[PDB]
């Protein structure tokens, strides 16, 4: 069997939250449960070991315990400056090995939406000289993220391997995303108006840029 | 305690990769070392323990011959020789410090993973490497920028005005292309009064290819 | 003069335990710890009879 965990949790700051790790009889209870937490862009670190002794290097802030099939990690309050995933691990005689949980996102609890702005970059003649043509459009200055970008030639959508990158968080409290599309020069000049649209869960704009200048 | 090592180099599938982290500040005759990878969007997987005292290393249920290990007592650094890499190997490698010692299969419940630091990054790839053959990108307040394509591996650094401009420089994440390429996008913002008058260039440096291409963006004619 | 090996959790009372660790159900196997910090009275002796 595989130790499972909820994909994410929602806890506002100021009150305690807990994370559950469902398991089985042979993995939890009769065998100790460890809780790994990893920083973004850094190395992981054990949070609690043997479910009752706390490691040296952390103040008396967290709490962890096990109750039969499941184990609970009590997080007394939450700080908005640190949001770190929690991993669930145990031992099983059957798999005679270490098996790891799914992991959980913890988030704080709302802000109003922003006004997105989209730009379109047609290629220059240097790209078309080498018998190729690619198009890129970028969306920025929108909060929050989770946007989907699709291309449109104002008459019919085209699907020639359309891709959309995941949204990313910047340092100025805004989200950004970009879309790429590579074609052939003959289908590039088959149409004289290209655009891409964004889905801001209520806001949608069209960037009509002609491939002339 | 320290685990300072070097970043792992990209390898073709059907080849071998080596990751080794330095051990110092303690005697390397009591701590069995583990290897583990942080798979994205899910948990981790285990394959076996390495004991530096006797040849009594075992293997897990699902990892028989994919992983091979050799020990070393002169340098006190374990050596990793992976075989038959596939697409599910796309994860970072960290060497796991385990407290205590355990040989038989009823003592490992008491041990816990001690130290994580400065792990290696490993991604098997459709192509090991390749030099960029980029062309400048025409622009559309007004916005302009240059795109990078036909390059491997991630990442690359794009600087504008010889590094004198740092406001608004955001590295847009790339996408997994079918051909194996990527595309890092960097944009800057200028007023609409200057679009084809002031010269703007961007500098992209490539580490494994040692190529630095100084491309100047121009409007489409 | 007989050997015994087991892994089932021992129930000290009437609590039904079948894989879970209650407050009355304890694991019957407890391990040592052998470090040079410990003195003469807390070190392993290879006792053979």
């Amino acid at each position: 069997p595989v130790l499972t965990q909820p994909p994410s949790a929602s806890g506002p700051p100021g009150q305690s939250v807990s994370i559950s790790c469902s398991g089985s009889r042979s993995n939890i209870g009769t065998n100790f449960v460890y809780w790994y937490q990893q920083l973004p862009g850094a190395a992981p670190k054990l949070l609690i070991y043997k479910n009752d002794q706390r490691p040296s290097g952390v103040p008396e802030r967290f709490f962890g315990s096990k109750s039969g099939t499941s184990a609970s990690l009590a997080i007394s309050g939450l700080r908005s400056e640190d949001e770190v995933d929690y991993y669930c691990a145990a031992w099983d005689d059957s798999l005679s090995g270490h098996v790891f949980g799914a992991g959980t996102k913890v988030t704080v609890l709302g802000q109003p939406k922003a006004a997105p702005s989209v730009t379109l970059f047609p290629p220059s003649s240097e790209e078309l000289q080498a018998n190729k043509a690619t198009l890129v459009c970028l969306i920025s200055d929108f909060y929050p993220g989770a946007v989907t970008v699709a291309w449109k030639a104002d008459s019919s959508p085209v699907k020639a391997g359309v891709e959309t990158t995941t949204p990313s968080k910047q340092s100025n409290n805004k989200y950004a995303a970009s879309s790429y599309l590579s074609l052939t020069p003959e289908q590039w000049k088959s149409h004289r108006s290209y655009s891409c649209q964004v889905t801001h869960e209520g806001s949608t704009v069209e960037k009509t840029v002609a491939p002339t200048e | 305690v320290q685990l300072v090592q070097s970043g792992a180099e990209v390898k073709k599938p059907g080849a071998s990769v080596k990751v080794s982290c330095k051990a110092s500040g303690y005697i390397f005759s009591d701590y069995n070392i583990h290897w583990v990878r942080q798979a994205p969007g899910q948990g981790l997987e285990w394959m076996g323990w390495i004991s530096p005292d006797s040849d009594d290393t075992n293997y897990a249920q699902s990892f028989q011959g994919r992983v091979t290990m050799t020990r070393d007592t002169s340098i006190t650094t374990v050596y990793m020789e992976l075989s038959s890499l596939r697409s599910d190997d796309t994860a970072v490698y960290f060497c796991a410090r385990s407290v205590g010692y355990c040989s038989l299969n009823s003592c490992q419940r008491w041990m816990w993973f001690d130290t994580w630091g400065q792990g290696a990054l490993v991604t098997v790839s459709s192509a090991s490497t390749k030099g960029p053959s980029v062309f400048p990108l025409a622009p559309s307040t007004a916005a302009l920028g240059c795109l990078v394509k036909d390059y491997f591996p991630e990442p690359v650094t794009v600087s504008w005005n010889s590094g004198a401009l740092t406001s608004g420089v955001h590295t847009f994440p790339a996408v997994l292309q079918s051909s194996g390429l990527y595309s890092l996008s960097s944009v800057v913002t200028v007023p609409s009064s200057s679009l084809g008058t002031q010269t703007y260039i961007c500098n992209v440096n490539h580490k494994p290819s040692n190529t630095k291409v100084d491309k100047k963006v121009e409007p489409k004619s | 003069f007989e050997r015994d090996i087991s892994t089932e959790i021992y129930q000290a009372g009437n609590k039904p335990c079948n894989g879970v660790a209650g407050f009355n159900c304890y694991f019957p196997l407890r391990s040592y710890g052998f470090r040079p910090t410990y003195g003469v009275g807390h070190q392993p002796y290879r006792v053979v009879v």
